[PDB]
Order: C-alpha cells, then structure tokens, then sequence
C-alpha cells in the first residue's frame, strides 16, 4: 500500500474510534444520571396506572 | 400538621327528629316525594364537598 494510503486510513480509523470512546463514556455517565435521579426515559421502574381508578360516586360519600 | 377544624356543639343543635324507625319507614314513600328538595341539595352537597362540616346547614 502506498503511505498516504495507510496514513488517511489510519486517521479514518483512529477518528471511529475516538468517537465510539467517547461515546461509550458519555454512556456511562447517562446511565448514572438516570438511576441517580429517574427522570430519563431508561431505569422507569413502573407505578400503578392511574386508569384503574373507580371515579364514579360511590355508596358513601366521604372519601 | 395542622389542626382540624371542628364546628362548635352550638353549630350542632337543632331540633331532632326523634321518632322511630317504623315511623320512619311507615311515611317514607311520602317523606320521599314531598321532602324531595332540600334532601337532594343535602346529598349533593354530601357527595361533593366530600366533607360533613361543609354540609351542616
């Protein structure tokens, strides 16, 4: 292979690879994030659906 | 918390019906149809307010 050709490659390579570091880090750090405060879409441990709830009157009234 | 608020035992005198429940259930068709509208603003006002103190006048 001629040196520019390697070269570039080498440049092609290590830039893919830069970026998949640094994107596995920021990965870290958001699944941190998200088990420390809750509030990301990932680590949603589920509650009760509010769309069971009976609102109709019932047979007494204090409640 | 807080304090509940509690009418006064003057809030809650009034002349009570004292009779029994075979007088009762005897006039109880006619207690129903001729006693209709204060009744229903009560239980309305009962299943409202969610609240007895909100309901004693």
């Amino acid at each position: 292979d001629a040196p520019e050709k390697n070269y570039e490659r080498t440049m092609a390579i290590l830039q893919i690879e830069s970026e998949k570091a640094e994107l596995r880090l920021k990965e870290l750090e958001v699944r941190r994030l998200m088990r420390a405060k809750g509030d990301g879409p990932w680590f949603q441990y589920p509650t009760i659906d509010k769309a069971l709830i009976d609102h109709s009157p019932k047979a007494t009234p204090d409640n | 918390p807080g304090i509940v608020e509690l009418p006064s035992l003057e809030d809650l005198k009034v002349q009570e019906v004292k009779v029994s429940s075979s007088v009762l259930k005897a006039a109880a068709h006619h207690y129903g149809a001729q006693c209709d509208k204060p009744n229903k603003e009560f239980m309305l006002c009962r299943w409202e307010e969610k609240d007895p103190r909100r309901c004693l006048e």
